[PDB]
RNA sequence: CAUAGGUUAAUGAGGCGAACCGGGGGAACUGAAACAUCUAAGUACCCCGAGGAAAAGAAAUCAACCGAGAUUCCCCCAGUA
RNA sequence: ACACAGCACUGUGCAAACACGAAAGUGGACGUAUACGGUGUGACGCCUGCCCGGUGCCGGAAGGUUAAUUGAUGGGGUUAG
RNA sequence: UGUAGGAUAGGUGGGAGGCUUUGAAGUGUGGACGCCAGUCUGCAUGGAGCCGACCUUGAAAUACCACCCUUUAAUGUUUGA
RNA sequence: GUGACGGCGCGAGCAGGUGCGAAAGCAGGUCAUAGUGAUCCGGUGGUUCUGAAUGGAAGGGCCAUCGCUCAACGGAUAAAA
RNA sequence: GCAUCCGUAGCUCAGCUGGAUAGAGUACUCGGCUCGAACCGAGCGGUCGGAGGUUCGAAUCCUCCCGGAUGCACCA
């Protein structure tokens, strides 16, 4: 069923189990296997369900490194889908443009949101598999 | 009467407690049953009125090892 | 006795409060009064709240 | 086969007694100006066992950053927490 | 007044119901529904009408509600960092 | 499946890619589900085609890949009836 | 001032911040006198007050405030013909 | 003090099951025919308990209340 392009991209990342920023990093630019240079696309899941009408946020963040401003609204299925930049952008600038990211989440979040805030952080390139951020 | 032969559990007394905190005196008996032991050292079956947590301790122990301990009990089982 | 009892809670986030009532068949619309905090010195905005 | 049982022989125990002691059970009157929780009170009483005493007893204890060093009894701490 | 023979209802299949008993057991009964217990009425004669809403009892079990038990999930306290 | 339709586009992105002897599209009803529209697809079938796709659509499409949800068909498991 | 008391009532003036007036000034609810419930217990918010070895925390205290036709209304008990 | 659910021709209820825009029986008018019975079919009689949140799409989903119900709780 899956072809050679498709088996090699399960056999680099392996997402049944979680990562470290450090690592997840790692694997996002090894990752990068396209034509066309390729944009990181975020993949955060947040506890919080926007089925709630006064839980809803929209936010803004401007980011030095860029993609430099960028918006952001939560979905009906709760989950948080930006982008930090371009691949081509070094690990350790990748790694302070998706934290800024994230401290703005935070002070977006709600007192009425119960449980764990974001459920779930996740990265994936244009092709690439998703690999959980710890 | 109501005492286990390997525990050597018997009636106590304690309090009814209603939600007014009334107390009335009653009885707290062991859980005590009649059941027929294989000793194999004898190839018998024994005879002993156990409470329910002497049963556990009696496949924790052996039944020869209790037996022994019995002895210098004189329980006469 | 139909009125039922209120609390006024400061704006200033100092935790201070007032209580007083208000009618409930009349007037739906949230209480705003300007009364002095004693916890900033100041005269603020008190906003309606719930007893609770 | 054994075992239960049975017959002998050796020792020991049986009962009584004032209070004190340990343990197994355990009231009510009364006080609360009534009365249920509570108090009286683990008292009266009943039962079992032991001794000249009994019981307890050689820290899986206390202290508070310093230390004390089994248990029992008395005076304080204190009618305080 | 009570009892009374008689009458009716009802429980009870016999390790019977029931009763006395912490329990063993005993009575019921060394009886077995033509028996036993309980209740009301009270020979005999002619008869015993209507009401199941209330309160009990009996039958039903779909749904609603609901204990011990199990502990999903969420919230706090603490602190490695 | 709002509709519009390009309509079996659930939403969310990347998305000129897509596409590809591995069998170009592909025939044989393979059936199921579903709007009963349509869709993927069971083994062969033949031999280079295959496809982003403007008015409209919130959006641009079962072209496309990643991520979720819904619907869940089956699968072991763990508790119960 | 008025009460045995618990208590209730009146009050110029002072400090900080206000409102209405150009100002003098007035405003610490309503012409006044009824519109009410002690303590205990529990709930909510605040607070460098406390924190049973120490750092926290629980809990307590203080401030704000909630829950009795406790109407037999100085209210015997949470619970009674 | 919470937790859940219900509210729809005048009435009794489907709720047009959770947004791709109201149904029946009864009440009433007319008609079919017919002395009343008794039968039938049309019509009429509802803005969906009310007010806030979304979206292109809610009487239907979210928040808030109102009334009703069943639950729990309950020792000022
Ligand atoms: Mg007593
Ligand atoms: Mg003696
Ligand atoms: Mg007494
Ligand atoms: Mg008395
Ligand atoms: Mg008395
Ligand atoms: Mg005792
Ligand atoms: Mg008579
Ligand atoms: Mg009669
Ligand atoms: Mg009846
Ligand atoms: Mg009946
Ligand atoms: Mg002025
Ligand atoms: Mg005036
Ligand atoms: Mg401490
Ligand atoms: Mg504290
Ligand atoms: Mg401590
Ligand atoms: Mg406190
Ligand atoms: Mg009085
Ligand atoms: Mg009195
Ligand atoms: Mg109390």
């Amino acid at each position: 069923k899956l072809t050679k392009r498709m088996r090699v991209i399960r056999e680099k990342v392996d997402a049944t189990k979680q990562y470290d920023i450090n690592e997840a990093i790692a694997l996002l630019k090894e990752l990068a296997t396209a034509k066309f240079v390729e944009s990181v696309d975020v993949a955060v899941n947040l506890g919080i369900d926007a089925r709630k009408s006064d839980q809803n946020v929209r936010g803004a963040t401007v980011l030095p490194h860029g993609t430099g401003q960028v918006r952001y609204r939560n979905d009906k299925n709760g989950i948080i889908h930006t982008t930090i930049g371009k691949v081509d952008f070094d690990a350790d600038k990748l790694k302070e443009n998706l934290e800024a990211l994230l401290v703005a989440l935070k002070k977006a979040k709600p007192t009425q949101a119960k449980g764990v805030y974001i459920k779930k952080v996740s990265i994936s390139t244009t092709m690439g598999a998703g690999v959980a951020v710890d | 009467s109501r005492v286990c032969q390997v525990t050597g559990k018997r009636p106590v007394t304690g309090n009814n407690r209603s939600h007014a905190l009334n107390a009335t005196k009653r009885r707290f008996l062991p859980n005590l049953h009649s059941h027929r032991f294989w000793v194999e050292s004898e190839k018998r079956f024994v005879t002993l009125r156990v409470s329910a947590k002497g049963m556990r301790v009696i496949d924790k122990k052996g039944i020869d090892t209790v037996l022994a301990e019995l002895r210098a009990r004189g329980e006469k089982y | 006795g139909i009125r039922e009892k209120i609390k006024l809670v400061s704006s200033a986030g100092t935790g201070h409060f007032y209580t007083t009532t208000k009618n409930k068949r009349t007037k739906p619309e949230k209480l705003e009064l300007k009364k002095f905090d004693p916890v900033v010195r100041q005269h603020v905005i008190y906003k309606e709240a719930k007893i609770k």
